[PDB]
C-alpha cells in the first residue's frame, strides 16, 4: 500500500538528499541554500551531465546511480514542466524513499499517469508537485521555504499554500511554540500527499503537540481531513487542531492562481470545508493573522 | 482559454466526433456560398461570440436574434450582411455588445433525444471519469439536486484506456437504444480520446443526443483546457479568443501575472495564490471590497512589481493598494526600491499599505520612510487590511 510510505515524510538530520535538475538555475541556487542550512545534500542528477562535479558535489546521469553512490534517501526535483513527470517516475523507479517535486506547471494528465504508478507501490513517498516542500527545523530542509523564520518546537504544519505556511510558521515562532515538522503539499489538484497523510504522522509524533492545517478552495482534501480527524483524533490523547481556509470570497469558475484552487459545479467551496473541519473539532481561525494566537490558546488549554 | 463555437466543433469533428456540418464565413457572400455548399434541407446561421444568449440578442444593425433558421441560402447571405461588422448585445454581454467578425453556417438538425455527457479528471478517484445523464438540455448541477439517481458515473483507468463495456454501459444509461446505443458508445470513445489528446480538463457535451433520422450527434459542447499543457498544445492555445476578456486581465496575461478583476476599490498584489485569497478574505472581513486578485508567484521579481502597479492604474476604481509580500529570496529592500520606483515613474498617488516580511526589513522600512510617498508600513496581515480599508471610502 502507498500509505506505508507516509513515514518517509518526516525528514531529520540523517536524511541525505540528491537534486534532480541539479545543474539548472533554480536547482543550483536552492542547492546552495540547502548546504547553507545544513541539509545533507550529497549530489544531484542531470541527464547527459554525469561524471561532473557541481558545488563540489558529484553529478550523475541517473537517479539510480546517484542513489547507489551516495546512499541518498530523498530527492528534490527542479526539472522543467515538460520533463518533470518523467523525473518523478525515474525517482519512483529507483525506489527513492522521499521525493519532493517543486516544479510548477506539470500537465494534469501527466500527474494522473504519475499517480497511477505511485499508488501501486509503497517504497516511494511523493510530495508535490507545485509545492514548497518539507522542513524539520534545525535538522533538515528540503524545498523553497525560508529556514530562518523557523524554530524547532511543538506545532506540526501542513498546507496547500506556501506563502500561508510562512505566515503560520512566523506566528508560531513569535508566540514561542515553534514547529516540529512543516509540510507543504502544494497547490496542484493531483499530488502525492494530502492532509490525512501528514495528520497521520503528526498524530503519531510525540514531538507534535498541536496541528495547524491550512487549506483553500477546490477539491475535497479538507473534507477528507475532517473525516480522518473524527476517527483518529478523538481521545484519550487527542491533539488540538487549528485551521485556516482561504478563498471565502473567491469567485466561482476561476482558477485562483493554484491549478487546484477552483470552485466548479458548486463543489470546492470554502464554507463547506470550514463547516466540516469545525464538526471534526477543529478550531477554524477566521483570520489568517491569528493562527499563532489561536493555537496558543488551545495549547495552553491542554493544562 | 476561450474557443468560439466553430473552433471547438472543428476540433471535435477533426477527431471523429459527430457534429453539425458547418462552414465559417468572414463576409456576407462567403456565408451565401457556404450555405449553397452545405446541401442541407435547413440551414442555421449563428453569430460567433463567446457570451451566451445569442438567440435573443440584438445587433447594432437593428437585426433581432443571433441565431436564425432558413431553407434559403440567399436569406443566409442577407442576414449575415446584417450581422458581420456589427456588435451583438445579449443578456450576457455589456450593453455595448460584442463585435461579430465571423458567423457559422451550419446544417440545422432536429433533436429527438437529449442527454448530458461530460468527461473530466476525478480529483478524488485520480483519473478520467465519464459523467452522464438521460436528462439533457439542462444545467447538470440542478439534475444532481433534484434527481441524483439520474447521474451516472464511469471511472476510467488512464493506462488501461476506456473500455467498450464502459462506453456501452454509459450509452445505455443515457437512454440510447439499439444501433443508436452502439453509435453513442463509439462517440463516447471518440470523445474520451479527444479529451486526452487536447489536454482538456473537461469536455462537456450538452445536449448529446440523436436526430429523427437516427444519428447520434454532439449538438453543443464546452471544452475547458489545462493551462499547464500549453507548451504541447500550441495550435489550440493560438486560437484563444481574448476579445471578450477584461482588458486588464489580457495585459496581465502578457506579463504572466495572474489577474482577476473584481468589484472593489482596494487593489492588492501579493506573492502566492493562497496568501492573495486570504488577503481578499481578510479585507472583506474588515469591511472592505478588494478591487482584484493578483498573484505574482513565490519568486517575486522587481519587474513583476512594476508591471503589477502598471496594471492597477488601468482600474479607475482603485483608491488604495495593499502590498503584502512574504517569501522569495529577493530581499525586502529591493522590493521597496522597486515600489518607490514604480510610484514615481507611473505617476501614482493612491495611498499604499505595505507589509514586507523577509530580510533587510529595517532597510526596506527606511527606503519606504524617506521616499516621501503616502506609504504606510503595517506589521501584520490584519493590520494591513484594516489600514487599507481605513484609507478608502
Ligand atoms: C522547475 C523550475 C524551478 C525549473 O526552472 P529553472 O531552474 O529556471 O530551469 P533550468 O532550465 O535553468 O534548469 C533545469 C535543469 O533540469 C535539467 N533536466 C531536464 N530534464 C531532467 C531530468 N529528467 N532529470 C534531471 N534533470 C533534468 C535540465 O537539463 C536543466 O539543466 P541544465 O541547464 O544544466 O541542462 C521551474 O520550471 C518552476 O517550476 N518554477 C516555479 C516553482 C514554483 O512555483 N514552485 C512552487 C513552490 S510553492
Amino acid at each position: 500500500s502507498y500509505t506505508a510510505s507516509r513515514k518517509h515524510l518526516y525528514v531529520d538530520k540523517n536524511t541525505k538528499v540528491i537534486c534532480q535538475g541539479f545543474t539548472g538555475k533554480q536547482g543550483t541556487f536552492h542547492s546552495q541554500q540547502a548546504l547553507e542550512y545544513g541539509t545533507n545534500l550529497v549530489g544531484g542528477t542531470t541527464p547527459g551531465k554525469g561524471g561532473k562535479t557541481h558545488l563540489g558535489l558529484p553529478v550523475f546521469n541517473t537517479v539510480k546511480e546517484a542513489k547507489e553512490q551516495t546512499g541518498a534517501t530523498a530527492s528534490v526535483i527542479y526539472v522543467p514542466p515538460p520533463f518533470a513527470a518523467a523525473a518523478i517516475n525515474e525517482a519512483i523507479d529507483a525506489e527513492v524513499p522521499l521525493v519532493v517535486c517543486i516544479t510548477e506547471g506539470i500537465p494534469q494528465q501527466d500527474m494522473v499517469r504519475v499517480k497511477h504508478r505511485l499508488l501501486r507501490q509503497g517504497k516511494t513517498r511523493l510530495i508535490g508537485p507545485n509545492c514548497p516542500g518539507v522542513i524539520n527545523p534545525g535538522e533538515c530542509k528540503i524545498g523553497i521555504m525560508p529556514g530562518h523564520i523557523h524554530k524547532k518546537g511543538r506545532i506540526g504544519i501542513v498546507s496547500r499554500s506556501g506563502t500561508l505556511t510562512y505566515e503560520a510558521v512566523h506566528q508560531t515562532t513569535q508566540v514561542g511554540l515553534g514547529q516540529s515538522l512543516c509540510v507543504g503539499i502544494g497547490g496542484d489538484p493531483f499530488n502525492g500527499t494530502d492532509f490525512t497523510d501528514c495528520l497521520e504522522i503528526f498524530l503519531n509524533d510525540p514531538a507534535t503537540e498541536g496541528i495547524i492545517l491550512i487549506g483553500e478552495i477546490g477539491g475535497n482534501a479538507e473534507e477528507n481531513a475532517a473525516e480522518f480527524l473524527k476517527q483518529h483524533n478523538s481521545g484519550p490523547k487527542s491533539k488540538p487542531v487549528v485551521s485556516f481556509i482561504a478563498g471565502l470570497t473567491a469567485p466561482p469558475g476561476r482558477r485562483m492562481g493554484h491549478a487546484g484552487a477552483i470552485i466548479a459545479g458548486g463543489k470546492g467551496g470554502a464554507k463547506e470545508k470550514i463547516t466540516a473541519l469545525q464538526s471534526a473539532g477543529v478550531v477554524v481561525s477566521m483570520s489568517p493573522a491569528q493562527l499563532g494566537t489561536t493555537i496558543y490558546k488551545e495549547f495552553e488549554k491542554r493544562k | 482559454m476561450n474557443l468560439q463555437e466553430y473552433q471547438s466543433k472543428k476540433l471535435m469533428s477533426d477527431n471523429g466526433v459527430k457534429v453539425q456540418r458547418f462552414f465559417v464565413a468572414d463576409t456576407a457572400n462567403e456565408a451565401l456560398e457556404a450555405a449553397k455548399r452545405l446541401n442541407a434541407k435547413e440551414i442555421v446561421l449563428k453569430a460567433q461570440i463567446l457570451a451566451g444568449g445569442r438567440g435573443k440578442g440584438v445587433f447594432s444593425s437593428g437585426l433581432k436574434g443571433g441565431v436564425h433558421l432558413t431553407k434559403d441560402p440567399e436569406v443566409v447571405g442577407q442576414l449575415a450582411k446584417q450581422m458581420i461588422g456589427y456588435n451583438l448585445a445579449t443578456k450576457q454581454t455589456p450593453k455595448e455588445g460584442v463585435k461579430v467578425n465571423k458567423v457559422m453556417v451550419a446544417e440545422a438538425l432536429d433533436i429527438s433525444r437529449e442527454t448530458y455527457l461530460a468527461i473530466l479528471m476525478d480529483r478524488s478517484c485520480n483519473g478520467p471519469v465519464l459523467v452522464g445523464s438521460p436528462q439533457g438540455g439542462v444545467d447538470i448541477e440542478e439534475v444532481a439536486a433534484s434527481n441524483p439517481e439520474l447521474i451516472f458515473k464511469e471511472q476510467i483507468d488512464i493506462i488501461e484506456g476506456i473500455k467498450d463495456s464502459q462506453a456501452q454501459r454509459m450509452a445505455e444509461n443515457l437512454g440510447f437504444l439499439g444501433p443508436l446505443q452502439n453509435q453513442a458508445a463509439d462517440q463516447i470513445k471518440k470523445l474520451y480520446n479527444l479529451f486526452l489528446k487536447i489536454d482538456a480538463t473537461q469536455v462537456e457535451v450538452n445536449p448529446f443526443g440523436e436526430t429523427p433520422e437516427g444519428q447520434v450527434v454532439c449538438f453543443d459542447a464546452k471544452i475547458n483546457f489545462d493551462d499547464n499543457a500549453e507548451f504541447r498544445q500550441k495550435d489550440i492555445f493560438a486560437m484563444d479568443d481574448k476579445s471578450e476578456n477584461e482588458p486588464i486581465e489580457n495585459e496581465a496575461a502578457k506579463y504572466d501575472l495572474k489577474y482577476i478583476g473584481l468589484d472593489g476599490n482596494i487593489a492588492c498584489f501579493v506573492n502566492g495564490a493562497g496568501l492573495a485569497m486570504a488577503t481578499c478574505d481578510i479585507i472583506f472581513l474588515n469591511g472592505g471590497k478588494p478591487a482584484n486578485f493578483l498573484d505574482l508567484g513565490g519568486g517575486v521579481k522587481e519587474s513583476q512589481v512594476y508591471q503589477a502597479f502598471k496594471l492597477l492604474t488601468a482600474d479607475p476604481k482603485v483608491e488604495a493598494i495593499l502590498v503584502n509580500i512574504f517569501g522569495g529570496i529577493v530581499n525586502c529592500a529591493i522590493i521597496a526600491n522597486g515600489i518607490t520606483k514604480a510610484c514615481r515613474e507611473l505617476e501614482l498617488k493612491v495611498p499604499l499599505v505595505v507589509r514586507l516580511e523577509g530580510t533587510n526589513v529595517h532597510e526596506a522600512q527606511n527606503i519606504l520612510t524617506n521616499s516621501g510617498l503616502p506609504i504606510t508600513s503595517a506589521v501584520d496581515l490584519e493590520d494591513a487590511a484594516k489600514k487599507a480599508v481605513a484609507s478608502v471610502t
